[PDB]
């Protein structure tokens, strides 16, 4: 189900990932280990981003949360596919 | 002195004399009273209020507020009212301010990160990337072929983000620039205190002190470090470290100016590296002050 969501935002997210990686509060030093570790794979950041924010809030990791995230730094496109995926 | 990565510094004095700067980027200017100032000072948020407490205690200083967003002629006029009221207050509009010396164009941003690709061999590329940067660079904005212009546009987080940092590279020019009564006392290289509106001030700062002339807010949740950017003060404008930041910001195409402009940057200055100890280096550059109640949004909601 999170797997849906995350499929669908690595699927329409890429220069802009950064972003919805900070209105998810992934911490800095976490970005750090991110982009040393995939320094020529954007679309695998953007992955490791999301795994590390549901790792992060457990059972606080919701589909809503994330929904709530991508609207808040105005992915809303993004958003609508996650939820039509979902629904 | 203080020490990191195998380096001593000075711990440099930022008199107290040293303007402070606040920051208001209102993406929904439609959302106050008629006859109110549009910065956000509800129950929850008083941050107007703390900004003018602020200035209150801190009479010897210029209390500025960087401010953006599609305010009304007669919001306009609120401000004017408020820098009336309160003598040691500057309200200064992003657009007013010139920033053109730290811009870039767009088109060599993406045109420069093609060839970083394009050098690397096929199967260790980053194809994905590659192919998104030819479709950004026939998809620029007409008249609006420039970094500085792409984040004014923003609402969302990375608009007071980006502008942040650069109204503290500005520092004391942000302030002289003005042209406004008051900030004769400044000179353009004097440095700078940024705080976020709920950081309180509760007395007289005094002159502060922060290694090589740059000191950030770190925020401790569950234990855990981190540097952040609502606080920062620098010694000087045109700190060296924000310069390195505002540089990945004009080199790496998915920068973002808080991870990038200010926390990378800060890194790079004093050559961090995955070697190092993050927590360390936190403890190093620590921004506190015993006069100064840190992130009191903490207690309510984010504003953002
Ligand atoms: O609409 C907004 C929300 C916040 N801010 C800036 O973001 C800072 C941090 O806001 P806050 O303390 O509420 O959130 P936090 O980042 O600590 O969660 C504020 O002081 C303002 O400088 C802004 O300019 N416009
Ligand atoms: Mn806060």
């Amino acid at each position: 189900d999170l797997c849906a969501a995350f499929n669908v935002i690595c699927d329409n997210v890429g220069k802009d990932w950064r972003r919805l990686a900070r209105q998810l509060k992934v911490s800095d030093t976490k970005i750090d280990s991110i982009e040393d570790r995939y320094p020529r794979n954007l679309t695998e950041r953007v992955r490791e981003s999301l795994r590390i924010w549901k790792n992060t809030e457990k059972e606080n990791a919701t589909v809503a949360h994330l929904v709530g995230a991508l609207r808040s730094c105005q992915m809303n496109l993004v958003a609508d596919l996650v939820q039509e995926v979902q629904q | 002195r203080p020490s990191f990565a195998g380096k001593e510094y000075s711990l440099e004095p930022i008199d107290e004399r040293t303007p402070i700067l606040f920051q208001w980027f209102e993406a929904r200017p439609e959302r106050y009273e008629k006859g109110e100032v549009p910065i956000l000072n509800t129950k929850e948020h008083p941050y107007l209020s703390n900004i003018i407490n602020a200035a209150k205690i801190e009479n010897e200083r210029i209390i500025g507020v960087l401010v953006d967003g599609n305010f009304t002629y007669e919001q306009k006029k609120e401000f004017l009212n408020l820098e009336n009221e309160h003598q040691n207050i500057a309200i200064i509009y992003r657009a007013d301010v010139d920033f053109s010396m730290y811009d870039k164009k767009l088109s060599d941003i993406y045109l420069e990160n093609i060839h970083k690709q394009e050098s690397y061999p096929a199967s260790e590329r980053d194809n994905y990337l590659l192919g998104l940067l030819r479709e950004e660079l026939k998809n620029i904005p007409e008249g609006k072929d420039s970094l500085i212009e792409s984040y004014a546009e923003k609402r969302e987080h990375t608009w007071f983000d980006f502008f942040r940092n650069l109204a503290i590279l500005k520092a004391g020019s942000l302030f002289t620039e003005t042209g406004k009564t008051g900030c004769h006392n400044i000179s353009p290289c004097s440095g700078c205190i940024y705080l976020d509106a709920d950081m309180i001030i509760t007395d007289k700062l005094g002159v502060l002190y922060a290694p090589d002339g740059i000191a950030v807010h770190v925020d401790c949740n569950d234990e855990i470090k981190s540097l952040e950017n609502g606080a920062i003060v620098v010694n000087r404008s045109n700190h060296p470290a924000l310069l390195a930041g505002l540089d990945i910001m004009k080199s790496k195409v998915d920068a973002h100016p808080y991870y990038d402009g200010l926390g990378k940057g800060i890194k790079r200055h004093f050559n961090y590296s995955s070697l190092h100890n993050y927590n360390a280096f936190c403890d190093f550059i620590e921004f506190k002050h015993e006069n100064i109640i840190p992130n009191t949004s903490m207690y309510t909601s984010s504003s953002w």
